[PDB]
RNA sequence: GGGCGUCCGUGAUUUUUUACUGUGACUAAAGAAGCGUGACUAAAGCAGUCAUGACUGAAUUAGAAAGCAUGGGAUAACAAAGGAGCAGUUUUAAAGGUCUAUUGGAGAUUAUGGAGCUG
RNA sequence: GAUCUGGUUGAUUCUGCCAGUAGUCAUAUGCUUGUUUCAAGGACUUAGCCAUGCAUGCCUCAGAAUCACUGCAGCAGGAAUCUGCGCAUGGCUCAUUACAUCAGACGUAAUCUGCCGCAAAAAUCUUGCGGUCCGCAAAAUUGGAUAACUUGGCGAAACGCCAAGCUAAUACAUGAACCAACCGGGUGUCUCCAGAGACGCCCAGCGAAUGAAUGACAAAACCAAUGCCUGCAGUAACACCCAGCAGUGUUGACUCAAUUCAUUCCGUGCGAAAGCCGGCCCGGCGUCUUUUGACGAACAACUGCCCUAUCAGCUGGUGAUGGCCGUGUAGUGGACUGCCAUGGCGUUGACGGGAGCGGGGGAUUAGGGUUCGAUUCCGGAGAGGGAGCCUGAGAAAUAGCUACCACUUCUACGGAGGGCAGCAGGCGCGCAAAUUGCCCAAUGUCAAAACAAAACGAUGAGGCAGCGAAAAGAAAUAGAGUUUUCAAUGGGGGAUAUUUAAACCCAUCCAAUAUCGAGUAACAAUUGGAGGACAAGUCUGGUGCCAGCACCCGCGGUAAUUCCAGCUCCAAAAGCGUAUAUUA
């Protein structure tokens, strides 16, 4: 009862659950990025909505204000750090132009497809969740892992994975047992 | 028990206060002492902090002060003469603060012969009496009842609180106030 | 009679995490206020890591190994607060409780000569029985025969070994203070102007070394020297200078990138 | 040894507030906003990070009205007035008359005088 | 994202509601559910009733051990009981409650305040020996009683009891001369001078009572007493002992702090515990008094607060507003007795009635707002209702007492007990809420108390686990290629182990010489829909205004885009319907 650990909600369901324009865009986003459900889109809506709302508050504030120099250089920093904005985009008006496919390109499911470690985007989500990709010699099993810019150089196969330098996986190993009893 | 709160008092609007707690010990009062004349009997009362508050019942004596002379003498209370609250408290001879009593007047005369040397001769060596007595003079209404035998006096202590019947002698306009109300 | 603190109702400067237990060690009455102290269990366990829990922490204190102002304190709930000197003879370290410029308690390391004196502010003056005029201090001391120029707002230098008030610092215009309460707590400044307003709170206007002007109540200021150069006691590493929140945020990112 | 001007406390002299507004002073955490930080991500948390110990971090901000200080005087407000219901300043010497400081101290008497009183 | 859409007509513009829609850390229910993380959880109805167990006790080197208890060869462990603190906190609950509580802000100069911090401390004709009141002495070698225990027991019992015999103290009581001060008042003989000294006696401590005094201030002439000069130069004050040993408290303000003297405190105050250890004289403690900081308590009230007029007057004999003496209090005070006055509150909503703890805060929100707050933190209140107390520094205490009322358990009928709105549970009540679980390892509290050593303080506070689709995070149910193969790794089984107080979980792992395993991957996704709003069938079978559907519009009358079904699609998905509140 006396537990003060915090928790909040990360996604929000849309108003108007049957919009034929919206339902067609989100089925493209579930196909082009290999997503499980519409809720994984909807947290990328709320992630980007909160960036689009704070950056629109800071432009109400003048320049050489304390809450715009601090904390406006923080939101441009995390866009440059996670690959949301390339380094030319530094004016804070580019956060207001970010889209949901700009955030979905930074998921570990997408880079493992774009770096070339997997044939399809549904090949990438299997290999993450089946413990094959290490970001910095750290096995990451989360597909919604947002990859930073500095982490792109070091994505490879895991050192414990059978595809890397680890022991052979199940279908070879249970076949290597069946050839052993004979 | 007896409480000292405003929970039972009506509001200034005349409204009744609806009570939503029990009585506290921190708001108590206790039964009065009703200190009278008589041989000394006291009962202590355990107050807050563990302090003791001495109820006076039946007091007969106290230290009474003669303020022009800045002295006091332990004298014996004789009668209770006038009380401003009620005349019924005079009849039962209750001792409260500010009640008017008569006291013994013998230590005051004896002190007034030992100091200033005036009776109402023996130390011929020390006439520091002459060093006093010149500037100082004594009110006539004091010196009348001082040699009459009993002096009217005023209680300056709270006996139910302290267990003492200390006082002061009536002088000045204050004596002339109470002499008119009696006679 | 309260005997417990909840760890949420504990002061924030102690920096006890909310998820580790319901309770915090309620400091006993003593020298310093409950809101304005750091009890010795938090110093031995949470500030210094000499103890991993409260059970190792009373193995240190009950054994007589921590000295607050030259005297061993066997209470884990003893209130140690501002200007106290905490010695430990075995580990050979001695500290002073000061406020840093962010308002929190800071343990300033000391020498042997700087650890004998402490600086104490008079809170009341009265005459005791006899005709002995004693001086009441924020640390609860009652110095019996202080310097006759002692007023209430002043500072007495004390030397806790030989219990002799070696010095006095008056509270005037030309002095430097440290602020021990309010938003400005931990900041050091010269005194500019003291606005009296009798019947209410005295306001004291203060100017920093950089020139930053700021005000407090004059019951919050604690005079520690004749000027900002000639401070009678050593202060934490910022020395009462509050940097900008933007500039101090830039410097940590620069230091973290330059470290790798 | 005079002038100048401050500081502190005390007396004598004829009186202007309120709303508003700008700055301050005081105002518990948890919660909200958010600064750092790859707890594998995140919801979190305040931690940790790096090659016989090192730099340590836990920045900051909004939080109702009323209370405190101070300056700005537009707009408004409270109050009073109702205009016959009304509010001569200095130089100079003269008359009468009123209840503290020095003379070594302290006590008790004692005229002169300062400044004020009115014709 | 400061957004709307169906329904009144033959059509059309409106008004206006109903209906859709998206939230709720908001509850309940239905159908489903493989992994992990984080969590709320008998508040709502009945502050209803409770079987059983448990929830508050404390011993060090340092108060009292002759267990007829234990080892050891008197030293150590010590059951038990006196003693000292604690049980007023914590925990639960939200019934009461509108000049109350509560919030921000002040006040206590109107007051109490154990533990804790720094301090203070010169009162007291006591002992020993000899003589009958005195003498000589000095590390003061003080006195009586109770527990435990023994004996005899009473009683059906009772967290019930009696009598006798023993014996402790840091329990209770008594009591310290001289070493050992300064300072002051009142006062009788004796050397001096024309008032001064010596000696003698009574009294002179901290606290308390009453009275008095301090607690500041903001030019000469003459007589008496007196000061230095050899008439007045110059000057702290004071007849020697001390030629500066307070002429000076604090506040915004005090009748206060403190000091001087007058009187006297009769137990309702004051030991150097007549105390305990330790080191090889000194050092740790432990205690009276006094005093103040601290942690608090209690009171006072500046501004603020849901609906109600089908509630317009409220109060005042028996206190209502004020005043005077008192009383009572810890203190202020109509709090209260006596007496006098005639007030006080109200259409700026009194008074009465209904809703119910107050904030911090939550939900939603462009802005203005509209709502919820039994619930973790703060405060207030209560312990079955209602009183009244004792003890203590603090209680009007309830795992304290006394009584009544309502229920209630044991009895051998004589009697004796109960109080879960503590934690588990139980029965009821309801739409509605878990284990009669493990542990002090952590967080703390208490306290005679560091840990260790024969030698583990108590804790249903609080953790931990079991139940647990309240609500939240992260996430499987496949990938890759030429009918046909190749790789994967979880769910799950398990460990040299790891976690943990102990397990669990998660994490790590299928050889490190040497570790099980997918194919219909049968290890199988569901819940609501397909006329419109509102995404998705002019498909097939059945029924024939029937059965049913439909939030609303409407479907169904033998060719049903709407029912009952099969197929196929749509939507969200380990979830998804429905109902009632509530915001947009
Ligand atoms: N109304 C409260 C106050 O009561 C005082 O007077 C009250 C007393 O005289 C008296 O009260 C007595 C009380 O003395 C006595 N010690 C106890 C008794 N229970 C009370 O009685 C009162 O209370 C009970 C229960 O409510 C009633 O049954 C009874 O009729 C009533 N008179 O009755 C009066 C109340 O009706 C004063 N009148 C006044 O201060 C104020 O009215
Ligand atoms: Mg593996
Ligand atoms: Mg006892
Ligand atoms: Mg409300
Ligand atoms: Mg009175
Ligand atoms: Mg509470
Ligand atoms: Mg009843
Ligand atoms: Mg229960
Ligand atoms: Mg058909
Ligand atoms: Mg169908």
């Amino acid at each position: 009862m006396r537990n003060y650990n915090n928790f909040n909600r990360v996604w929000k369901a849309p108003r108007r659950p049957f919009e034929k324009e919206r339902l067609d865009r989100e089925m493209k986003l579930c196909g082009q990025y290999g997503l499980r459900c519409k809720r994984e889109i909807w947290r990328v809506n709320m992630t980007l909505s909160k960036m689009r709302r704070t950056a629109r508050l800071l432009l109400t504030l003048p320049e050489n204000h304390p809450r715009r120099l601090l904390e406006g250089s923080a939101i441009m920093r995390r866009c440059h750090e996670y690959g949301f904005l390339d380094e030319e985009k530094d004016k804070l008006d580019y956060v207001l132009s970010l889209t949901v496919p700009d955030i979905l390109e930074r998921r570990l499911q997408t880079i493992v497809f774009k770096a070339g470690l997997a044939k399809s985007v549904h090949h990438a989500r299997v290999l993450i969740q089946q413990r094959h990709i290490a970001v910095a010699k750290q096995i990451v099993t989360i597909p919604s892992f947002i990859v930073r810019v500095s982490s792109e150089r070091h994505i490879a196969f895991a050192d414990a994975s059978p595809f890397g330098n680890g022991r052979p996986g199940r279908v070879k190993r249970v076949r290597a047992k069946a050839a052993k009893r004979h | 028990g007896i409480v000292r709160s405003r929970l039972h008092k009506r509001k200034i609007t005349g409204g009744k206060t609806k009570i939503h707690r029990k009585r506290m010990k921190a708001e108590l009062g206790r039964l009065p002492a009703n200190t009278r004349l008589g041989a000394r009997r006291v009962s202590p009362v355990r107050a807050r902090g563990g302090n003791f508050k001495i109820r006076a019942l039946r007091l007969d004596t106290g230290n009474f002060a003669w303020a022009s002379e800045a002295i006091a003498h332990r004298v014996r209370l004789l009668d209770v003469v006038y009380n401003a609250t009620s005349n019924e408290l005079v009849r039962t001879k209750t001792l409260v603060k500010n009640c008017i009593v008569a006291v013994d007047a013998a230590p005051f005369k004896r002190w007034y012969a030992k100091h200033y040397g005036i009776d109402l001769a023996s130390p011929k060596l020390q006439r520091e009496w002459i060093r006093r007595r010149r500037n100082h003079r004594v009110e006539k209404a004091i010196a009348d009842q001082l040699r009459e035998g009993r002096v009217l006096a005023r209680i300056t202590s709270r006996p139910g609180q302290s267990g003492r019947a200390d006082g002061i002698l009536l002088e000045g306009a204050e004596l002339q106030f109470y002499l008119k109300r009696l006679e | 009679a309260k005997k417990h603190l909840k760890r949420l109702y504990a002061p924030k400067d102690w920096m006890l995490s909310k998820l580790t237990g319901v309770f915090a060690p309620r400091p006993r009455p003593g020298p310093h206020k409950l809101r304005e102290c750091l009890p010795l269990l938090v110093i031995i366990r949470n500030r210094l890591k000499y103890a991993l829990n409260a059970r190792e922490g009373e193995m240190i204190l009950r054994q007589g190994l921590v000295h607050v102002d030259n005297h061993p304190r066997r209470d884990g709930k003893y209130p140690a607060g501002f200007m106290d000197v905490v010695e430990i003879p075995k580990t050979g370290d001695r500290f002073r409780l000061m406020y840093d410029v962010k308002g929190r308690f800071a343990l300033v390391s000391l020498s042997e000569a700087e650890a004998q004196i402490k600086l104490m502010k008079v809170v009341n003056l009265y005459t005791a029985t006899g005709r002995v005029p004693v001086a009441v201090t924020h640390d609860g001391h009652r110095i019996r025969y202080p310097d006759p120029h002692t007023s209430i707002g002043d500072t007495i230098v004390y030397n806790v070994k030989e219990k002799k008030c070696v010095d006095l610092i008056k509270n005037r215009q030309g002095k430097a203070v440290i602020v021990t309460g309010g938003a400005n707590r931990g900041r050091i400044g010269e005194i500019v102007k003291v606005e009296c307003h009798p019947g209410a709170f005295n306001i004291a206007h203060l100017k920093d070394a950089s020139g930053a002007e700021f005000a407090t109540r004059a019951a919050n200021i604690f005079v520690i020297g004749k000027d900002l150069n000639h401070l009678q006691v050593t202060v934490p590493k910022q020395q009462g200078l509050r940097m900008n929140v933007i500039q101090e945020r830039e410097e940590r990112l620069i230091a973290a990138e330059a470290r790798k």
